[PDB]
Order: structure tokens, then C-alpha cells, then sequence
């Protein structure tokens, strides 16, 4: 039933949906807020209080698929996280060149909540999307660099990273687990 | 006709120089070099005079003088026809390739600062550098690329004409 | 697996042995149509009858003698220069045998040296999986030098990078 | 240096790990000492396994495959030192002292990326040591080098010694010795040279060509030159399917000189040969195989089962087959004592019908034999056949080149399309059919070859098809002369049938549906029957083993058959041509007596040969 | 003047890491994809490059010769920041240019377009050997004993008089053993057929490959080349100094896998299309079809044709019997039918094929020739009609008249599928797969 292409992984797009349900911080265009003197929105997997309260030109915090929406409307603009900035970019560059062994604290949806923050808000960045772009492809070659360095380490018994994305799980899984699940195989026929 | 398909060569008959002005033909036909060194310069004044901005395409013009009365074959060639205009009927045997071939030569002095000066090419034997300009001795010249100039050239082995030629004799190559 | 089909032509491979016993009535195996066997005969046997052959029989019935694709020539050679070895010419599923094998013989040398051949091919298996083209000749003899089980690993990863590539790249 | 003497004792380690080694150095040593100085000499070399060295320093195994020169000197110093150690000779010889060459090493095991072809040696592989594959060609002669030079002065009464380094000599580079001898010493006064103590090592370029096969498409085979060290000078000879292994290494200021400021050439590239194999024209025979052939020698129908074993692809021609492995084993030569060369060579020529597999009968005893050299009728020249004079590089010198006639020496010359030799290349073939020598007068030289080879050779007739009018004179378009020298004129015709018809176009459908093992199907390409290499060392141990002698009980046979053959096209040649097959047959039977099935086989063959049977 | 030359490394390293085109870093994931396949090449569009910066287009097309090594080093410092890890080697790579220029013609190029970037077209008749040319040099003085190292760019130096430390005149020798080396190739361009002025012949013109561009052509193709034309002097009048072309580019449609490995480098997307092809119903009248659209009739000759182009399976034998995997079709009839026609378009579908005479043939002009090289003087065999179609096919017009001499050197080459040449010392047999 399920195809061969999704038998032991997920795709992308999974990936995507996954991500595109997290709460995230928002700039609504829109007045819905009842005064003292319209339906409600009434949703069962998310918290709608706070998709109740939306109040126009405030901080708010609703999930990634209405912040996806509302900008498709432009009736709400969505605001990028802390980590979305070129101070913090270099940073986290700098940690990466510093500590050759440990990848850096990112956050585990660095790279798909970047592609789609940048194909679907092109008008709501503070700092530029051009160095922001160049600083997200110069964490994702040297977080490369670094798995190519640790595959090395390809051990029957086990493996650990500590801060990689999932979208780079999704990179590195069915060729990782493949090569590992072979060499236990070839190390448990060689046990009497 | 030269402007219409960006043509460098203006033909000039030489029987035009014979009605009018008979002493530029005579000039011409006793010192070809230099007249023909002023010639250029006065052609392409001729042609921006009709065709303003016409060193961008092309840099220098070139004249090709045409109908020389007096025809020479290659054995009847004297000591007396050297330095001058000769029309000479032959057929080309051989051809060589079209090689590149430095229009105006200079060299950097290794020792000294200076560098020697762009002499003109007579495309006959190789420029003899005595000296430099600042240093009086020789020394180690290599080409700058600070200003090169290339210009196409070619030699053909002009054989006479074998119905031209006494029948039975020898042909002449020059 | 009773239904891998990469195993069922893994089983399908023939291997040298010695016959133990003068069984008559077998003449079959040689492609001879009623030669009894002679005592140490030395044939060539698919692997679904002698890998339990050598273990019913004491003595079993078929001594299993150690073939060209274990020898220590191929051994040297996979010791010395593990990524541009052409593992297809030698067996086309050669791992699975060497599976079967240590399995079947508890060889410890043996399962260093595939254990070891495996990463060091699984490293260029990687780089070339991860090279997408905006097919090279050094990634392409390097996929007529791969096996079954090997290009499917590489199609599994290639697809995925691939796929990922699309996706992060486009719509 | 302290990095040498590290790798010095580094090496010193590894010949203690395997004592093997030691030993063979030791069994040389006391072979040289038992063939030298009591009552054919074992040289300074050794056999190093890669692989026995990768277990013990995976660092010096890659520095040998990667980085040799700085690798391959310290452990010749450290096998020089333990040959040293090892050596316990009293009252050795001044020449002795002086001149003693060190212990060169010689390579084998697998090499993986390093084992490489000569059109796939390219500028990363430089200074790298690999193994190449390939026929030897344009073998320069055999010229002295001097090394070392020992010179005595009899004022103060001393010898001084000074060592002369090449930049193919030393794998290092070191600053070159202009090679003058010392006129003078500085506190000697006059010095004289002392040759017999000076130290000289053979030295030969070889011109390694790629093997035709492996070329690709539209491209001609690449050659190397290599160089040869003094153990390996004369182990090649040309047309040799080579395997050499040695270091890849370039030369020369190649045009980096102030004089070549802008040519565009490249640096000089060799190879410093460290070992030459074979690669097995004369196969080792285990003792396994020494009793399957004596064991199917005992058989009635060897002959057979020796017959048919040769290409059962090819269906049909039995006899013709039979004649071919009596050609391959060919008979016995007798030499007599007034010096009459008696030919046991037989030669055997196929006229016939076109598609009647001559030519694959031609390129199968091109690929089965020991040495085989093939020619065509439009692709040869007389000169081109025998001998060529013309220059060789490093001498300046005139010499000869062997040509595709001469090379197949003990071998066989599968000509195809005989029937239109231009009559230049007749002359000179006939000269090898009448006379087995050839004799070169030209640019100063005056010199014979010898050319014990056999032939055989497929031709068409002067029609279009072969006429069944049995007209002697359209048979070949060569003179009856060259018919002559021929013992088997087999003359084939492809006569139009139903039933033997059908029978080679299933046999052919069946040739034609095989599938190599190992291959996936569909794919391109990239009554006992005994095994083509078990066939091969079958005729090479019939070849050096058993020298057969010829007995009464064929002759009488002999002499009957050839009355009845002559008196009821035939030539007294035909005698000696009996005697080719004859004890060709007692090749078979690896007997050293000639008995009657020999002869009868010897005239049925003849009799299918000539009459047809 | 060096500060010019690290403001043009500098910015070429902006190109590099800076060019974004639909949200996708082309040139950042072409390095990192062409590292990984150890394939250490670079290939710049020239549209790219003009459509970030045409200053830099100028200074890399007014002298490329000096500015090529510079962007070569920015290459290679992209690379060590992509590949190396810093404080925790990579060769030096090669820019490979694709222009979409119009073709400059063989006889048009003269002398104003020295040392400039030039695109061409040809066709290939002479790939020499590889030779191999230096670039780090260990250069050790004679007499001090000291090691300097210089390092050589192949563009436009030789070794110097000084030991850089009287110490000696010329006191430097070269060590080989810590001298790194790339590949050069010779080749020689015969101009396009179509393209020749009006009574004259073709003009070849010398040509040079380096590093990965070698090897990559067979000679008979027709290929268009982008390179710089640079001027080398000659061993061999007053001030001529010999012209070539160093090669920048190498693109050719018929032209495919380089030397021949049986290798599938067909893109995915075409493979799926051709597997589509295969899987039509009626494929064999639309391969008909395409054969001579311009000639009526001739339908059997079609299909003869396309299963001459397809060809047969070459078969090996354990005991070495070789089959043939070709067919040879033989047109036998009258004038009119244009058989020359099919041949021209047989010539022109086949991706190796060549077409020759029956009166301009010979017998050491369709089989390989056996010629004299000038300096060595040593014979050695140079590849003929039959060589250069090896692998593809050969067309032979008016088989009728050519020389009985001549028809029967052919008959190998068609059957066995191989030229046995013994002929001036020189014994081989070659393949000729025609
Ligand atoms: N069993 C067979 N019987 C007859 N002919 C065969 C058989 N097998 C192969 N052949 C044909 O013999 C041909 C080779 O003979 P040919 O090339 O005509 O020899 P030559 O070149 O000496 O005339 C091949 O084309 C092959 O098809
Ligand atoms: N069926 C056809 N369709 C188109 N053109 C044809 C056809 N038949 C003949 N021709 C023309 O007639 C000429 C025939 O020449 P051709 O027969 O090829 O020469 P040859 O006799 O040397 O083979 C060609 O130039 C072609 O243009
Ligand atoms: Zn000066
Ligand atoms: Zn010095």
C-alpha cells in the first residue's frame, strides 16, 4: 500500500508539514478582537485563544500553516525567529569554525523553516535576504563537511551527533542505516 | 565601395597618376616606400573625410596601386629595378600559412629602468638592437605587452610562368 | 529473507566442492544422464543443496572447499586498494555469499576484511550519492564497478538526494 | 639522514618479521659460492611481496606504492646491510671488494590503481610505482655503464674510488657526474684507471606498447619507454606480453631551460623497471598435470579427443584439425654431420571456397599457440617480413629489427590471404620455405637470421569460387614452386546441401546462443572435450619432454604408402613429409618410438590431404 | 600591481559565493559536487559572469592570460573554504568556460584576435600523446644546496640565473621526486568542410589541452571550441612566430563519452525518454521514416540502413572465436537511385562514420598507414579511414572502380574486424570495428 519511495523514510514534504505545525511569533494586518460593543475560529489541534485575541500590528503566536495562509491573504505578516538574523548566523559560523567536532546549536528545523521563510516572505525580513541566504548555505556546507568528517565513524554498535536537522536526518537516514544494519549483519554471523 | 563591406584595401590606378599630376606617379615609381608611407595617411584622411569614426574599425588603411605600366618577368629582373615598383607576372607553388608578425618590436632592458623604443618592422631582416637607450651595451630584451601590434604575413614562392618562360629553359623563383 | 529476489539469485550461484561419499544414482549433477559418483569428486554445486549438504551426513556428505572469490589473492587485493577494486567482475553478489559464508564458516578475518571493504566503499558510494549535476565519468565507471545490493544502496540514496535536492531547490 | 636510518631500521624489522627472505638471500649466496669458486650465477635481487610488507607498516607499503624514491633506497641500504652481515667469506678478491653491485629489489603482489596500462600512465601517476602490461618493442642494444670507477696512483701507491650517479641509475636526484675520468689526484699526483675493479652495469631501453586489444575506439596503442637494470637486461625479447613493474618517473629540464621560454613540450618520462614477468608463454607444470597427460597419453583415441578439443566451435575440417595439432607439436628435427638441415616443421597451406572458417582456424592457432605472429596479404612487406635496418636512439647506431617472420621463431606464421602477396614479399617468403635462414647484405652489414618457424596459411582460388573441374592451374595464383615447400595442401569446398546444412546452421544458431558466465543477460560485452590451457601445456611438455625416434614398423608402411601414393602432383618431398607427420603422431603418443598407428594415421591424413578420401 | 591582482582574486571569490540564481548558489554546488567526485573543474557560463559584473567580463577578456591564473587561485581558495575544515592537500583546479558566441571561422582568424577568447568550430584529425608538463617545481641550487620552489600557471618563465641565496652562473637543477605534474595534449583542427573559402584547402591549426580536458575527443568528430588564441614560438624567415589556440572548451553533440568505455552518461530525463522510444509500438517505421525524408521510395534500404546503424552483439567465445557484430550493406544498381544521397545520410546520423571514394581511396589510405615521424625518424602507424570509423561506420562511394590492389586490403577489416600490419619493423594487429 504505502509506496517505495516512503517505505522507511519520510519525504521532504512530510517534513515540511511537520514543521509547518509549530507555533511561531506574527504581525496580524486584521482586526478580529471583539470590542465592547464574525465567527469564531474554534480549531481542535492548536490553541485558539490566541488565534482569538488577534489583534492588529501586536506580537501573536499562531501555527505555521495559518502564518503560510494568512500571508498568501497578506492579512498577517509573519516574523522570523532570533536565530534568523546575520548576528546570529555569524555566530552560530563561528561556532562551527571553532569546535570541529560538535555541530552547532541550531535549531532542529534550521533549514526548512529558511526555505520557507524565504519563498514565502520576501518582504518581512529586518536584516537582508541576501547575506541571510549566503550565511544559511555557508551552515549547511560546513554542518556537511562535518557529517562527511563523522561518517568516519561508521561503528557496528552505535552512532551519536548531538544538534543535527532533520531535514539532514532525512539526508543521511536510508544510506546510514543501510550501511550500519549491514554491518551488524556481517558482525552477528560472524558471532558463534 | 572600401566602407560597404569594411574593406581596408583603396586601389589607385597608376595611369590616373599619369593624366593628372605626372610627378607623384614619377615619385612613386622611384621611391614606392615612402610614398606610399605618405599615401596611407593621405587615403585615410580621404576616408574620414567621407566616413568619420573610421578607425574604430579599422586602424590603418592600405592602397593597393594598380596597372604599373611597364611589366617585368623574373628574368629580366636587374640590380637596376631594386627600390622601385616591378609588376611581375609568375604563378605561386608554394604557400605558407598566415603567421602573426610583430608590426612594431620593443624590448625591456633587464639592468635599467628604461625601456627600448617601438621600431617599425620592414618584414625583410629582424630589427639589430646595439644598445639600449639608457645603458650602452647589450643586454637581456624580451617583448612588453604594453603596446603590441600584430599584422598577418606571408611568403609564396612565385615560380614563372611556364608559357611565360623560353621553352625549355629553367624557371626563377624569387 | 524467504522473498529477497537479490537472494534468491545469491542462492542461485554455484560453488566448488568435494564429494565425501560414492553416492550412486546422482548422475544428474554433472550433467551426465547415470554416472555414479566416484569417491572425491570434485564439482560444482549451486548453494540451496550445498549449504545444508555440508551439514547432513561424523562426516558430511559434501566438504565445501574454499572457492576463487575467498582466496588469498582477492583477499590482498581488497586489503590493498578497497575503492577502485572491481567487486562486479569478481561475483555480482558478492557480499550476500560473504554472508553466507561467514555465517556458515564463523570466519573472523573474513569479516574484518568485508567489514572494512564495506566502509571504505561506502564512503565513495556516499560521495558519489551526494553529487547531484546541475554523470561525470569518475562517478559513472565507479557504477559499473558497484554490485546488486551496492547500486541499490546507491539508487536508495541517489533518489533521496535527489528528491531532497527538488525539494529545497524548487517548488 | 636521521629519517633514512629510520627507514633503514624500519626495513630491518620487516626482513626479521619474515625470515623467508633471509633465507633466499642465504640459498643465493651459497649457490654463488658453490658455482663460483668451487668445482649459472644467481644475482642480487629478491622477491618483496606487498602484501607481506602491507601487514607489517601500512606507512612504508604506502610509501612504496605512492612516494618510492624516498622508500625504495632505505630499504635497499637495509637488505645491503643484512647481505653483509650475512656473508662470512674469507680472503675475498680486490675486484670482489671493490665492485659489489648492492641488492636490488624486485616487486610483486596486488597493486590495485597502481596496476596500469601504458595509454593510462598519466602526469598524477608520476614518481608513483606501477605495473604495466604490454608488448615489448624496439629493444635498444646492450651497452655498458659505468658506475663506479677505480683508479690507483703508484706515487703514494693508493686506490681511489668515485661513484658516478644517472638520473635513471638512482631513483634520487643527485648533482650529475659529467663522466670524465680522473687525470690527476690532488695529493696522488698521477692517477691511473684500473678497469676490472671499476664497477659497470648493463644497460637497455625497452619500448613497452600498449596490448592491442585493450585499445579503444578510434585510437592507436600509446607506448612507454622503460629501462631495464642490469639483472633484468635481455629477459625480453620483442613481441612479449610483458608485465613490468617499476617506478614512473620524468626527466630532464624538458623545456623549463631559459633557452625554451614559450615551447609548449613536456617533460621526458621512463620507467625505472624494478622487475619484468613473463606473463607464463612457457607455463610451469605441476605434477597434477604431469599425470592427467600421461594419464590420457595411455588412451587409443588421444589423437581425437586432442582433435576435437581444438575449437568445437569450428564444425567440420577433422582432419584439417588433426593436421593443426600435429602442426602445433610439429615433428622432430634432425641435423646431420655434413650439415644438411633437415625441416621438422610442418607447414600446411588451406585453399578454398570463401566462409569455410580458414581464417578462424588461422585465429585460433594465432590465440593457442606459444608464439604466433599473423600476416595478411595487402598489410605486409618483404622487408617488413623478415628484417628492417634503421637507427636506435641511444646509441646512434645501426641495427636490425626483427620482422613478423623472424620474431614467431619456434613459433607459427598464420598467414591470411595468401593468394596476393605482392612478388616482392613471394621472394622472400620462399626464401624462409627453401632455406629456413635469411641472409641481409645492406648499410654495411652482412648478416644471417635464423627462422625455425612453421606456417600455415589460408588462400582463395583464382576464380571467384573453387572450380570442381579439378584444373591443376586454378588452384593458387602462386607458382607450383611455393606449392612445393607446403607438405598439407588441404583444398576445401563448401559444397551446397540439406542435411549437413542444416547440421552447421544449428551447430552455428548453437555457437551463437552461448552466453559468457558471470554476465547479465542482455548486455554488451566488455565425447570429452579437455580445457585449451590443459591442451597448451599438453604440447609444451610434448615440446621439451620426449624426443621421438623413428623405427622400422612405420617405415615399411612409409615406403608402401608411398608407392602406392606415387606409382598408382607428388613430389620425393612427400617422403619427408610423411616422416613430419609421423613422429608428429608419436608426439601425441609422447612415446620415443615410432610405431605403425603413427604411420597409418600419418598416410590417411596425406591420402585426405591430396586425393580427398 | 599585486593589489590589483588580490582585488581581482577577491572578487572573482564574490562571483563564486555570491551568484544566485532562483534562489539556488549554481557555482557554490557545482564546486561542492565537482570536489566530490574528485573532478577538481569549474564551468562558468560567460552569460553568468556578464550578468553579474561586466567589468569583470572585460578584465577577463581584454588579457585573459594573466587573469585566468587569478581566477584560477580564487578557484582554488573557494575550494579550500568549502572543503577544508581550517584549523582542524586540494591541487590547483581548472576553469572550464561555455560561451554561446557566434563561431569565429579558421580562415577569419588572424592576427587581430591575438590573445583574446575566441569560439570555433572544426573538425578533430590528430590527437597526440599526453606529455607532461610541470607545475611545482623543487629547484635545487649546485652549489649552497638550497631548495626554492616555483610554481608555474600554463599561460604565456623558465628557470632563473640567480641562486637567491660567487655561488656559480647557472646553478639550478630541477628535483624530480617533489615536482607536481598535469597533462597536456596535443590535437590538430581541421576547419569545418562547409565553411572553406572558395579555392582553397583547409588549414590545420595546432591546438593544446591541459588537465581534465584531455582525452576528451576522438579524432573524426566535429566539435566547437572555445580558447583562447594565443602565440608560442617555434623551433622551425624573420619574426614568424607560430599561432594556437589553448582550449578553454570542449562541447560536441555527436561527439559522446570521450575515449570509449561502454559508459552510460546519459542525463536521467533523457534516458526516460529514450526508454519511452523504445517502449513505442512503432518505432521501426518512425526510425524508417527518418532515414532520407528527402528520398522517395527505397523502404528495404531504410530498414537495411537503420540495422546497419543499430547494428549487431559482439560475442566472445571461450576458446577465442570472435563473431562478427556489424553488417555491411552493399548498394549495387543504377545512377539515379541516389545511393550517394544515403550514403551522405548515413554519414551524417552515425555518431562516428566517415566518407570516402573509390578513386580518391588506397590501400594505406582506408587501412592504417605506416609513416615516418620527422625528428626521430622512426616509423609508426597512423590511423586511416578504416581507424577513424572504428566503433562506427564507413561509407564507400563508387565501389565498382576502386583498385583491385585496393578492394583487398578490406577484407580483414570487414570480416575479422581487425588490420594485421607487418610492414617497416613494425608487427600489430589493430582493431578496426567498421
Ligand atoms: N561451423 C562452421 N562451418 C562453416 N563455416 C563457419 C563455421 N563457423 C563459422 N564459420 C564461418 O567461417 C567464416 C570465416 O572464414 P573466412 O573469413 O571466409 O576465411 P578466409 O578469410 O580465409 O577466406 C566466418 O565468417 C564464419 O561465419
Ligand atoms: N528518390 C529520390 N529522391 C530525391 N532525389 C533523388 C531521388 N533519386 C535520385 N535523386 C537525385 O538524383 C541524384 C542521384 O545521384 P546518385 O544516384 O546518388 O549518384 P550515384 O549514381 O553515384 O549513386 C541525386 O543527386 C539526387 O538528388
Ligand atoms: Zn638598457
Ligand atoms: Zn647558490
Amino acid at each position: 500500500s504505502l509506496p517505495a519511495h516512503l517505505q522507511q523514510t519520510f519525504s521532504p514534504e512530510e517534513i515540511q508539514f511537520i514543521v509547518e505545525n509549530e507555533p511561531i511569533k506574527i504581525f496580524p494586518r486584521i482586526t478580529t478582537r471583539q470590542k465592547i460593543r464574525h465567527t469564531r475560529w474554534q480549531l481542535i489541534t492548536t490553541d485558539d485563544k490566541a488565534l482569538n485575541n488577534m489583534v492588529a500590528m501586536r506580537s501573536t503566536e499562531v501555527v505555521l500553516w495559518i502564518a503560510l495562509l494568512l500571508k498568501q491573504q497578506s492579512k498577517c505578516s509573519i516574523v522570523a525567529p532570533q536565530w534568523l538574523t546575520t548576528k546570529e548566523l555569524d555566530r552560530k559560523i563561528q561556532y562551527e569554525k571553532t569546535h570541529p567536532d560538535r555541530f552547532s546549536e541550531l535549531p532542529w528545523n534550521w533549514l526548512v523553516l529558511a526555505r520557507i521563510l524565504f519563498n514565502k516572505a520576501k518582504d518581512d525580513f529586518h536584516d537582508p535576504i541576501h547575506e541571510l541566504r549566503g550565511k544559511i548555505q555557508d551552515l549547511r556546507e560546513i554542518r556537511q563537511i562535518k557529517v562527511l568528517k563523522g561518517l568516519k565513524y561508521l561503528n557496528e554498535s552505535h552512532l551519536q551527533l548531538d544538534n543535527l536537522s532533520l531535514l539532514e536526518i532525512n539526508e543521511l537516514r536510508p544510506f546510514i542505516t543501510e550501511i550500519m544494519d549491514k554491518l551488524r549483519e556481517i558482525h552477528t554471523a560472524s558471532l558463534t | 565601395t572600401l566602407g560597404e563591406m569594411n574593406s581596408e584595401s583603396l586601389e589607385v590606378n597608376y595611369r590616373h597618376l599619369a593624366e593628372s599630376k605626372a610627378i607623384l606617379a614619377l615619385f612613386l615609381a622611384k621611391c614606392p616606400e615612402e610614398m606610399l608611407k605618405i599615401f596611407d595617411l593621405v587615403a585615410m584622411e580621404a576616408t574620414e573625410l567621407h566616413y568619420p569614426d573610421y578607425a574604430r574599425i579599422h586602424s590603418e588603411i592600405h592602397v593597393r596601386i594598380s596597372d604599373f605600366p611597364t611589366i617585368y618577368s623574373l628574368r629580366e629582373l636587374r640590380e637596376s629595378n631594386l627600390s622601385s615598383l616591378v609588376r611581375v607576372t609568375g604563378v605561386v607553388t608554394r604557400r605558407t600559412g598566415v603567421f602573426p608578425q610583430l608590426k612594431y618590436v620593443k624590448f625591456n632592458c633587464l639592468k635599467c629602468g628604461s625601456i627600448l623604443g617601438p621600431f617599425f618592422q620592414d618584414s625583410n631582416e629582424e630589427i639589430r638592437i646595439s644598445f639600449c637607450t639608457n645603458c650602452k651595451s647589450k643586454g637581456p630584451f624580451r617583448v612588453n605587452g604594453e603596446k603590441t601590434v600584430y599584422r598577418n604575413y606571408q611568403r609564396v614562392t612565385l615560380q614563372e610562368a611556364p608559357g611565360t618562360v623560353p621553352p625549355g629553359r629553367l624557371p626563377r623563383h624569387r | 529473507g524467504y522473498y529477497d529476489i537479490d537472494d534468491v539469485l545469491a542462492d542461485g550461484t554455484e560453488f566448488p566442492c568435494k564429494f565425501q561419499y560414492d553416492i550412486p544414482g546422482l548422475g544428474y549433477l554433472e550433467n551426465n544422464p547415470g554416472r555414479p559418483i566416484t569417491k572425491n569428486t570434485k564439482l560444482s554445486l549451486p548453494l540451496w543443496l550445498a549449504r545444508i549438504l555440508a551439514i547432513v551426513g561424523p562426516v558430511p556428505f559434501v566438504e565445501l572447499l574454499p572457492p576463487d572469490m575467498f582466496s588469498t589473492k582477492v583477499m590482498n587485493a581488497i586489503k590493498t586498494d578497497p575503492v577502485a577494486l572491481d567487486l562486479h567482475s569478481i561475483n555480482s553478489h558478492f557480499f550476500s555469499l560473504a554472508i553466507k559464508w561467514i555465517m556458515l564458516f564463523s570466519e573472523k578475518e573474513l569479516a574484518n576484511v568485508v567489514s572494512e571493504l564495506l566502509l571504505q566503499r561506502a564512503q565513495e558510494l556516499n560521495h558519489h550519492a551526494s553529487s547531484l549535476s546541475i554523470t561525470n565519468i569518475a562517478t559513472s565507471t565507479f557504477l559499473l564497478k558497484l554490485e546488486e545490493m551496492e547500486k541499490e544502496i546507491y539508487k536508495k540514496s541517489h533518489e533521496s538526494y535527489k528528491d531532497t535536492k527538488r525539494w529545497m531547490f524548487k517548488k | 639522514d636521521a629519517v633514512f636510518g629510520d627507514r633503514v631500521r624500519r626495513f630491518q624489522e620487516f626482513l626479521d618479521t619474515f625470515t623467508s627472505y633471509r633465507d633466499s638471500v642465504r640459498s643465493i649466496q651459497v649457490y654463488n659460492s658453490n658455482n663460483a669458486a668451487n668445482y649459472n650465477i644467481l644475482p642480487h635481487r629478491i622477491i618483496i611481496s606487498l602484501d607481506d610488507l602491507r601487514e607489517f607498516d601500512r606507512s612504508f607499503w604506502s610509501g612504496i606504492l605512492v612516494e618510492p624514491a624516498y622508500f625504495i633506497p632505505p630499504a635497499e641500504k637495509a637488505l645491503t646491510d643484512l647481505a653483509d652481515s650475512m656473508d662470512d667469506v674469507p680472503h675475498p678478491n680486490a675486484s670482489a671488494v671493490s665492485s659489489r653491485h648492492p641488492w636490488k629489489l624486485s616487486f610483486k603482489g596486488s597493486f590495485g590503481a597502481h596496476a596500469l596500462s601504458p595509454r593510462t600512465l598519466t602526469a598524477q601517476h608520476l614518481n608513483k610505482l606501477v605495473s604495466v602490461e604490454g608488448i615489448v618493442t624496439k629493444t635498444s642494444l646492450v651497452r655498458p655503464k659505468l658506475i663506479r670507477s677505480v683508479h690507483y696512483a703508484a706515487k703514494t701507491g693508493r686506490f681511489h674510488y668515485r661513484d658516478y650517479t644517472d638520473a635513471t641509475t638512482t631513483l634520487t636526484t643527485r648533482i650529475p657526474t659529467p663522466a670524465i675520468y680522473p687525470t690527476e689526484d690532488t695529493e696522488g699526483n698521477k692517477l691511473t684507471t684500473e678497469y676490472g675493479y671499476s664497477t659497470f652495469i648493463d644497460h637497455q631501453r625497452i619500448t613497452v606498447q600498449e596490448m592491442p586489444e585493450m585499445a579503444p575506439a578510434g585510437q592507436l596503442p600509446r607506448s612507454i619507454d622503460v629501462i631495464l637494470d642490469d639483472d633484468l637486461v635481455d629477459k625480453t625479447k620483442p613481441g612479449d606480453r610483458v608485465n613490468v613493474v617499476g617506478v614512473f618517473k620524468s626527466l630532464g629540464a624538458g623545456g623549463m631551460n631559459q633557452s625554451n621560454s614559450n615551447t609548449l613540450i613536456g617533460f621526458k618520462t621512463l620507467i625505472l623497471g624494478n622487475t619484468v614477468y613473463p606473463l607464463a608463454a612457457r607455463q610451469m607444470l605441476t605434477d597434477f598435470d604431469i599425470r592427467n597427460i600421461n594419464k590420457l597419453s595411455k588412451k587409443k583415441d588421444i589423437f581425437d579427443i586432442l582433435s576435437q578439443s581444438l575449437a568445437p566451435s569450428i564444425y567440420g575440417h577433422d582432419h584439417i584439425k588433426k593436421a593443426i595439432l600435429l602442426m602445433l607439436m610439429g615433428g622432430v628435427e634432425k641435423n646431420l654431420e655434413n650439415g644438411s638441415h633437415l625441416r621438422g616443421d610442418i607447414n600446411i597451406l588451406m585453399v578454398g571456397d570463401p566462409s569455410t572458417a580458414k581464417s578462424q582456424l588461422l585465429r585460433f592457432v594465432l590465440n593457442t599457440a606459444s608464439l604466433a605472429i599473423a600476416t595478411t596479404g595487402r598489410g605486409s612487406s618483404g622487408v617488413g617480413l623478415t628484417a628492417a635496418v634503421t637507427t636506435d636512439r641511444e646509441t646512434g647506431e645501426r641495427r636490425l629489427e626483427a620482422g613478423a617472420m623472424v620474431l614467431a621463431d619456434r613459433g607459427v606464421v598464420c598467414i591470411d590471404e595468401f593468394d596476393k602477396m605482392t612478388d616482392v614479399d613471394r621472394v622472400a617468403i620462399h626464401e624462409v620455405m627453401e632455406q629456413q635462414t635469411v641472409t641481409i647484405a645492406k648499410a654495411g652489414i652482412h648478416t644471417t637470421l635464423n627462422a625455425r618457424c612453421s606456417v600455415i596459411a589460408a588462400a582463395n582460388p583464382v576464380f571467384g569460387q573453387y572450380d570442381v573441374n579439378r584444373d591443376p592451374h586454378q588452384n593458387i595464383a602462386l607458382p607450383d614452386s611455393l606449392l612445393s615447400r607446403f607438405d598439407l595442401l588441404f583444398v576445401v569446398t563448401d559444397d551446397i546441401n540439406e542435411i549437413r546444412d542444416r547440421s552447421i546452421s544449428e551447430h552455428v544458431l548453437r555457437t551463437h546462443r552461448y552466453l559468457p558466465p558471470g554476465y547479465l543477460e542482455g548486455e554488451p560485452v566488455r565425447p570429452k572435450l579437455v580445457t585449451i590451457p590443459f591442451l597448451r601445456k599438453y604440447v609444451q611438455y610434448a615440446k621439451e619432454r620426449v624426443i621421438p625416434q623413428l623405427t622400422q614398423e612405420a617405415i615399411n608402411v612409409i615406403v608402401k604408402n608411398y608407392t602406392d601414393l606415387r606409382n598408382d602432383p607428388i613430389t620425393a618431398r612427400t617422403l619427408e613429409t610423411l616422416i613430419r607427420l609421423a613422429t608428429a603422431h608419436a608426439k601425441v603418443r609422447l612415446s620415443k618410438t615410432v610405431n605403425k598407428v603413427d604411420a597409418k594415421v600419418a598416410a590417411n591424413l596425406l591420402r585426405f590431404a591430396l586425393l580427398g578420401e | 600591481n599585486d593589489d590589483d591582482n588580490t582585488e581581482i582574486i577577491k572578487s572573482f571569490k564574490n562571483f563564486i559565493l555570491e551568484f544566485r540564481l532562483d534562489s539556488q548558489f549554481i557555482y557554490r554546488d557545482q564546486l561542492r559536487n565537482n570536489i566530490l567526485v574528485k573532478n577538481y573543474s569549474l564551468t562558468v557560463n560567460m552569460e553568468h559572469l556578464i550578468g553579474y559584473n561586466e567589468d569583470i567580463y572585460k578584465k577577463l577578456s581584454d588579457e585573459p592570460s594573466d587573469i585566468i591564473p587569478l581566477f584560477e587561485t580564487a578557484i582554488t581558495q573557494v575550494a579550500k573554504r568549502i572543503s577544508i575544515l581550517s584549523r582542524a592537500s586540494l591541487p590547483t583546479f581548472q576553469l572550464i568556460l561555455n560561451s554561446n558566441a557566434n563561431q569565429i571561422p579558421l580562415r577569419d582568424l588572424d592576427s587581430e584576435h591575438v590573445s583574446k577568447i575566441v569560439r570555433l568550430s572544426g573538425i578533430i584529425i590528430s590527437t597526440s600523446v599526453l606529455s607532461s608538463r610541470a607545475t611545482y617545481l623543487s629547484i635545487m641550487c649546485r652549489n649552497c644546496r638550497h631548495t626554492t620552489s616555483i610554481t608555474i600557471n600554463n599561460f604565456n618563465v623558465s628557470l632563473p640565473r640567480s641562486c637567491l641565496s660567487n655561488c656559480g652562473p647557472d646553478p639550478y637543477i630541477i628535483i624530480h621526486e617533489s615536482s607536481k605534474f598535469i597533462d597536456q595534449q596535443f590535437l590538430k583542427l581541421q576547419e569545418i568542410p562547409e565553411l572553406v573559402p572558395v579555392g582553397e584547402m583547409p588549414r590545420n591549426l595546432t591546438m593544446t589541452c591541459d588537465r581534465y580536458l584531455t582525452n576528451k575527443v576522438i579524432p573524426g568528430t566535429r566539435v566547437t571550441i572555445v580558447g583562447i588564441y594565443s602565440i608560442y614560438n617555434s623551433k622551425n624567415g624573420v619574426a614568424i612566430r607560430t599561432p594556437y589556440i589553448k582550449i578553454l572548451g570542449i562541447q560536441s553533440d555527436v561527439e559522446t563519452s570521450s575515449i570509449w568505455n561502454s559508459v552510460t552518461m546519459f542525463t536521467e530525463e533523457e534516458e526516460e525518454e529514450f526508454l519511452q522510444l523504445s517502449r513505442n509500438p512503432k518505432l521501426y517505421e518512425i526510425l524508417t521514416n527518418s532515414i532520407a525524408p528527402s528520398i522517395f521510395g527505397n523502404e528495404d534500404i531504410k530498414k537495411a540502413i537503420v540495422c546497419l546503424l543499430m547494428g549487431g552483439s559482439k560475442k566472445i567465445l571461450p576458446d577465442g572465436m570472435r563473431l562478427r557484430g556489424d553488417i555491411n550493406v552493399l548498394l549495387l544498381g543504377d545512377p539515379g537511385t541516389a545511393k550517394s544521397q544515403l550514403l551522405k545520410f548515413v554519414e551524417k546520423v552515425s555518431p562516428i562514420a566517415v566518407y570516402t571514394s573509390g578513386k580518391g581511396s588506397s590501400a594505406a589510405g582506408l587501412t592504417a598507414s605506416v609513416q615516418r615521424d620527422p625528428m626521430t625518424r622512426e616509423f609508426y602507424l597512423e590511423g586511416g579511414a578504416m581507424v577513424l570509423a572504428d566503433g562506427g561506420v564507413v561509407c564507400i562511394d563508387e565501389f565498382d572502380k576502386m583498385r583491385d590492389e585496393d578492394r583487398v586490403a578490406i577484407h580483414e577489416a570487414m570480416e575479422q574486424q581487425t588490420i594485421s600490419i607487418a610492414k617497416a619493423g613494425i608487427t600489430t594487429v589493430l582493431n578496426s570495428r567498421t
